[PDB]
This record gives structure tokens, C-alpha cells and sequence, in this order.
């Protein structure tokens, strides 16, 4: 629960990346010119005033003052996307001169600054794309074992969500195993983007192949997950950690909003939007009103602002 | 052998077409304006020098002067004039150097030297220099000039046949070709100079003994930029020194 | 720069619609995929040329790998799309 | 082909092209034009309004261009680079871009080429001898072409002017140094007509050689 | 680097040193 301020640089010399700062001091650390790198920068409200009276008083570049008592990520978002008009921003620097322990956004891409000049851009969509991401185990499957399409209409609307540029990702939790036969079975791959699985778990992380099938060419699923927690529960979120690192190796390192549909609440970190998949052990083709819901949470920046 | 081939194909595979080309009289186009451009750069340069040298009250042409020798003074402005030139040339920075350095003509024979018509002493308590006049006059000596000549050239039609197809002080040029001689002598010398300056005197024995090693330190050394040195061959029949 | 007589801010539509319509028809029978080959290898050719004459390299490598470059048909259904229904 | 209705739809918005261009007093042959000096002032003008049908085609529901733009035609191959005869800029808080005619020119003196076999529509007796028994407006194929290659070329300058718009100099930049950022992408907004757009009707690549 | 303002820290500290003489 706090006041924040945030740097508005004048010379959008890069764009859309933003970063966060634990002290006033820390344009020290990062020197000359290099805060033209970054279009906007919070910083925690001044205790003292005349810190904040020596900040109006500087000219050489724009800010604004706010309160942010929601400590979370997405809510953070939609207050900046609010003060800068921006539908969209980049990703948060961090440095070795390690960042303020603001650590309930500890779930989240941290870019260490020195890859902006890594930042190319994309071709993956001539749009500013939304993206949306999915379960197999028990996710729009019909619950029984050899599932089925509960509607070719959605299996259809699958290749329509291009005409908005809406980015399709699957993770299953379930093992590749499963998936692999899934891929011959029915080619929503041949009408859906990115697949990966083995999300089910969580691993006691401590400092102490799959091509053959068909030739294919898909991920190593690594073990890129980690405690990241370290706490007596059993939960198991879908983590924008590796899900914007496969982002940015499919060089796509922007994003209007993107929204979990899925069977599990927990996993939801406060994504943008969750689509509670309704389980369902027969074609329901209740996917009509999904779509509806979907397409009025993008409405929502129709207005310039989610709500 | 490079027989570049395309194809294109219109959406649905309906129709394909075909052509191939080669990258033959492209390449002879970029080295004809290649050439073009850098050998209009010399002349620029060299048009610039001269120039320079025109503000210098040239009471008389430039060939009257040497062939006077009651003079020194004249004589050791145009050779300081020179040696600023060919440094600046090596360094985009014009600068002065120890302010002060001093001049001797050498004017006989007795005591010429072979090969190099300049020297200097590098630090007798500072830099000095010895010019031969005599010498220079031989060079003046220019009755050697005509133009009426011919270029050797060879297998013209793959190298040459294609470039056949393109195309009051009002001094005359003669004079203007000659400078080029001093140019280059003073490049040479000044390649001495440089290297004794910043080294030993031992490899100012050698550099002198012979010129030819100073490839070695030259490397790592020189500027990364080109000097007046475009016309690759330089050389005369060799196997015949007969010994 | 003085080259723009700026603020020319006409949104032509000139509905010569039937005339036009009409005119269209004596150029029908021009083999679309064989006069559209000569443009393109123009565009090539010269775009070739220039690269020569200011002595750059080249990646025709990354020409192939970007221009005219061929997208997929993947769907197994149809769409809507702009037509006249003229007269 | 069962696409033939389509071919003519592409037909036809060439023809929308070329009847914009005949309509905005079109003098001469524009070769011509731009083989002259004067008048630049005049090209540059019907390359505006060449933006202008650009920007409609992609997005007819925005009626109005950009307000105002500013032009400078280039005379020197010093002013220009390979591979892209048009180059948009921003100074100081003024949008310009600039263009190079002596290369335009010389790409529109190679379209020589003209027809030489290929597949071709059904001639028979049946066709024909039936007319044989019974029952300026003028322009020629390559004559057609021309204005067709034309129109072809600002498509790309098109593209990088709307990316550089949304993007700023940075990514003009990017798109520069890798145009791959093309690289087969119809995926967009529905506004942005993408299948409408040139780009799919037709590829091409080199055989590469070696 | 996270020693360059302190190398340009020295570049200060000779600066200061500099412009009094």
C-alpha cells in the first residue's frame, strides 16, 4: 500500500519499456544517455517533500504523482495504461544493483537492461496482438478420455481469432505423452500457435527431445520452473516467466492483454481475464457465449480504459 | 559459376517462369565507378595541395627557384608547406608540432648521398634537416617529359572491351606533374622520418641499409588509409640482374 | 524541402462506375500471371543493379527470405469479402 | 479457374487505379513526365494522392489520408540507397519523405519483356468460327503494366510508412536493417483488408544458384 | 559496467582536480 511517482521521458528515444527504481539516486548507477532507453520509471513516493519539490522543479522530463495502494501487477497496469493513454508497455528493467523489494510482482519477467539493445522487433503480427492461453487435461476438452471437438464451430473460430490477431497458447499440464497422440488425432495445431506441457508441478529448486515422434519440430520442455515460493501450499500458476520468455523467442515482446481459460482459479495470478472452463463430459458447444465474454473484455479498451 | 537462377510462381501454382543472369559486367560496372570515383579523389587532393601552395607569392615559376640558389628561405617554406601537407593527410588534425626545427641545402656533390635526396638528424638537442638543391635540380631537369604514350593493357574482352564503351596564372599542366615528384619523394622521406621519430636509432640504421623490412612495423601502424599507391604494377623485368 | 504542394486533401471516388466497367473489358484477355513476370523482374533487376553500383554487398539470401515471401493456406472453411453487385 | 472472378476483382482494382490517375488531369504518359524536370511539383502531387488510395485500400473506413506531407524528389544517386528509391523522415517535428525519379526512371525503361508462351484460355472452332459465322479507349498491355508496376512499387513504401507512423524512427531502423519483419504475415486487424493487401496474389523467389 | 560511473567517479575526481590549475 503506497504513493508512487513515475518519470514520463520526453524523447520516446525507445519506447513502451518501463522500469522500476529503488532509489531516487539510481540514475547513478545507470549513467549517461541510458535513460533515453526507457519511455517511463516508478519510483515509490518521497518521504521527504523536498525530494519531490526538487523533482517539480526538474524540467527534463514529464512525471506524474498517484496512489497505488493495489500492490498487484496487472492492477499497476491498467492504473499506468490510465495515466499515459498507452493500450500497451514493455518490459521492467532490473539491474545487479538489485531492485527494490517490491516482490509481490515477483512473478514476472525481469529484463536485464542490457538486452534492450537484444529488443528486436517482430513480425509475428501486424497488429498489437491480445493472447490467450490454454489447458489440455481438463481445459474446453470434453471430460471424456478420448476427447472431442465440442463444436467445429470453435475448432473453426480457432483460425478466425487471426482476423483479431489473437495468439493461441496451450499448456497442457499433462505430459507430452498425451499431446503427441493428441497432434495426429486432430490437427488443432494446424489451426492454433504454441504448445507446451508438463506445467502440473512444481519442483524443490534450491541454490544446494520429443521431435522423433514425427519429425516434428517442438520444444524441449525443460525444467524451467522453480519453487519460486518456497511455502506450505499446492499451487501450480501459470507463470508469465517462461510464458513470455517463449514470447520473446518467438520474438514477440508486446501485448494488448492476455487471458487464461482454464479449469483451475488458483493458477490465476490476476491475469487479465480467466475463463473458467465449465467441464463438460459431452460436446457442449456452449462456446458461444466464451466468445461473447472474450470479445467484450477487448471491448473494454474500446473505451480507453479496461474498467 | 555463377548462373544466378529465378523462378516465380503465382499463388496456386498455376503458372512458373523462369530466368537466370549473371553477376558478369555488374561487378565490371561497380570497379569502373569504383575507380572512377577514388581516382577523382586524388585529383581533388592533389588539386587542393597545389592550391594551397598558390597563396605562397609566386613571384616566379616554381622551377625558377631551384634553378636560383642565392635562396633558402623560399626553398625550406615550400619543403615545411610539404611535410604539414603529408601529416595532416596521416592525421584529420591540424596541429604544430616541436616549434622549432631548421634547414640546411646541401649543394655538392661531395656532399650528396645516395638514394635519398633528404635527412634528418633527429635530436642534435632538436630535430634538423639536409636537402640536396643540386639533386633537385636533376630531377628538375623535366626535357625527360612527354605525354604521347600507351597504356599496356590485356584480355580486353573480358576485362577491358567492356570499359571502351564510356566516356591569369592559367598555368599548363606539365609543371603540375612534376609537383607529383616531390610529393612522393617527401612521402618517402617522410616515412623514415616517422619511423626514427618513433623508434630507435637502430632501425634508423636499418629503414636506411635497406627500406624494405619497415613492412613489419608499418603493420599494426599505418592509418588504415590508402596513400598514392593505385596502379598496382611498379616493377621492370627482375630475372635479368644477371650476376 | 519545397517539393510538396501540401494540403491537397481530396478523397477522390470519380464514380465512373459502368464506364469504367466497360473499358475494363478490352484489356480481359492479357495473360495476368505472364505481363505480371516482366514487373517483377524489373524491380529485381534494378534493385540488383544499384547494390553494384555503390559497391555493397548483398544477402540475396535474406531478398528470398523477405520479399515476395509465401504464407501458408491452412483453413478448411470460407469468408466474406468486398464485391459489386454492378447494375 | 474458379478463382477467374477473383483475378478479375484484382483486375478491377487496377482499373480503380488507373481510372484515379486518368481522372486527376493526367497530361502525358507519365514516363514522359517524369523523364521532365518542371513539374515535379506535379508528380509529387499524384504520388499523394497515390498515398492517399494506398491508405484507402487498406482502411477504407478512415476517409482522410494525413492532413499535410512533405516531398523532395532526389537527383543524385548520392541521395539516394539500393533497394528502397523512397525514404521517408522526420525533422525536427516535420514529416518528409523524399524520392529517387532518375531510378524510377530506369526501372521503368526495362519492362521490355512482353508475351512469350504460356498456358492460355481455350481457342477453338467452336469459339471463334461461331463469330466468323456471325454475331480513345485505347490501352495496350505493357502500356497497362507500366502504371501496374508502378502502383506495385509503393506498396513496400507504403508498409514501412505506416510501421515507422505506429513505431517511430527506432523500429524504422529495425525494419531497415531486417525487412524479414514482412517475413509472411497476414495476421492483423480486420481493418487492415491484409488478404485484400498485393502481397499474397503472387511470390517468387531465387533459385538460388550453388 | 558497475564500475563505470566509478570510473567516471575518477574522471570527476581528475576534472576537479584539473580546472583549479
Amino acid at each position: 500500500q503506497s504513493k508512487w511517482i513515475c518519470l514520463r521521458l520526453n524523447d520516446a528515444i525507445i519506447k513502451r519499456h518501463v522500469l522500476v527504481l529503488s532509489e531516487y539516486a539510481d540514475l547513478k548507477y545507470l549513467g549517461f544517455e541510458k535513460y533515453k532507453f526507457f519511455e517511463y520509471v516508478i519510483f515509490q513516493f518521497c518521504n521527504d517533500p523536498q525530494l519531490c519539490k526538487i523533482i517539480e522543479n526538474n524540467y527534463n522530463y514529464c512525471m506524474q504523482i498517484f496512489k497505488a495502494p493495489a500492490d498487484d501487477m496487472r492492477d499497476i497496469r491498467h492504473n499506468i495504461k490510465r495515466a499515459f493513454k498507452t493500450p500497451v508497455l514493455g518490459h521492467m528493467c532490473v539491474l545487479s544493483n538489485k531492485p527494490p523489494m517490491y516482490s509481490f510482482l515477483k512473478e514476472w519477467f525481469l529484463l536485464p537492461h542490457y538486452k534492450v539493445v537484444s529488443l528486436k522487433s517482430e513480425s509475428l503480427t501486424w497488429g498489437f496482438p491480445h493472447v490467450v492461453v490454454f489447458d489440455l487435461d481438463s481445459t474446453l476438452i470434453t471430460e471424456e478420455e478420448q476427447v472431442e471437438i465440442r463444436d467445429p464451430f470453435v475448432y473453426d473460430s480457432l483460425q478466425e481469432l487471426h482476423e483479431m490477431g489473437c495468439v493461441l497458447v496451450l499448456w497442457s499440464y499433462g505430459s507430452r505423452d498425451h499431446v503427441a497422440h493428441s497432434m495426429r488425432d486432430v490437427d488443432l495445431e494446424g489451426y492454433f500457435d504454441i504448445i507446451i506441457s508438463e506445467g502440473s508441478t512444481v519442483q524443490e529448486e534450491r541454490s544446494d527431445i520429443v521431435d522423433y515422434n514425427l519429425k516434428k519440430r517442438f520444444i524441449e520442455n525443460k525444467f524451467v520452473f522453480d519453487i519460486h515460493n518456497h511455502r506450505s501450499d499446492n499451487n501450480i500458476p501459470k507463470s508469465p516467466k517462461i510464458v513470455i520468455k517463449y514470447l520473446s523467442d518467438k520474438n514477440v515482446n508486446f501485448f494488448k492483454s492476455i487471458t487464461l481459460v482454464d479449469d483451475l482459479p488458483t493458477n490465476n495470478y490476476a491475469y487479465d481475464f480467466y475463463v473458467k472452463v465449465k467441464r463438460c463430459p459431452t460436446p457442449v458447444q456452449d462456446w458461444e457465449h466464451y466468445h461473447n465474454e472474450i470479445i467484450q473484455n477487448i471491448m473494454d479498451y474500446e473505451q480507453y480504459f479496461i474498467k | 559459376c555463377n548462373k544466378v537462377r529465378t523462378v516465380t510462381e503465382i499463388v496456386n501454382s498455376d503458372e512458373k517462369i523462369q530466368k537466370t543472369y549473371e553477376l558478369a559486367e555488374f561487378d565490371l560496372k561497380n570497379l569502373s565507378s569504383l575507380e572512377s570515383y577514388e581516382t577523382l579523389k586524388i585529383k581533388l587532393a592533389l588539386s587542393k595541395y597545389m592550391a594551397m601552395l598558390s597563396t605562397l607569392e609566386m613571384t616566379q615559376p616554381l622551377l625558377e627557384i631551384f634553378r636560383n640558389k642565392a635562396d633558402t628561405r623560399q626553398i625550406a617554406a615550400v619543403v615545411f608547406s610539404t611535410l604539414a601537407f603529408i601529416h595532416n593527410r596521416f592525421h584529420p588534425l591540424v596541429t604544430n608540432f616541436t616549434n622549432k626545427m631548421e634547414f640546411v641545402v646541401t649543394e655538392t656533390n661531395d656532399t650528396s648521398i645516395p638514394g635519398e635526396p633528404i635527412l634528418f638528424t633527429e635530436n642534435e638537442g632538436v630535430l634538423l634537416c639536409s636537402v640536396d638543391r643540386p639533386s633537385i635540380v636533376k630531377m628538375l631537369s623535366r626535357e625527360f617529359d612527354t605525354e604521347a604514350l600507351v597504356n599496356f593493357e590485356n584480355d580486353n574482352c573480358n576485362v577491358r572491351i567492356a570499359k571502351t564503351f564510356g566516356a591569369d596564372f592559367s598555368i599548363t599542366e606539365v609543371e603540375a606533374t612534376q609537383y607529383l615528384t616531390l610529393l612522393l619523394t617527401v612521402e618517402h622521406a617522410y616515412l623514415h622520418y616517422y619511423i626514427f621519430k618513433n623508434y630507435g636509432v637502430f632501425e634508423y640504421c636499418k629503414s636506411l641499409t635497406d627500406h624494405s623490412l619497415f613492412t613489419n612495423k608499418l603493420r599494426s601502424t599505418m592509418s588504415t588509409k590508402t596513400s598514392n599507391l593505385l596502379l598496382s604494377k611498379f616493377k621492370f623485368t627482375i630475372e635479368d640482374f644477371d650476376k | 524541402p519545397q517539393q510538396y504542394i501540401n494540403s491537397g486533401t481530396e478523397i477522390p471516388f470519380c464514380d465512373d462506375a459502368e464506364f469504367l466497367n466497360r473499358l475494363l473489358k478490352h484489356i480481359d484477355p492479357y495473360p495476368l500471371s505472364r505481363m505480371y513476370y516482366n514487373a517483377a523482374n524489373t524491380m529485381f533487376y534494378t534493385t540488383m543493379e544499384n547494390y553494384a553500383v555503390s559497391n555493397c554487398k548483398f544477402n540475396i539470401e535474406d531478398y528470398n527470405n523477405i520479399f515476395k515471401v509465401m504464407e501458408n493456406i491452412r483453413k478448411h472453411s470460407n469468408k466474406n469479402s468486398n464485391d459489386q453487385d454492378e447494375l
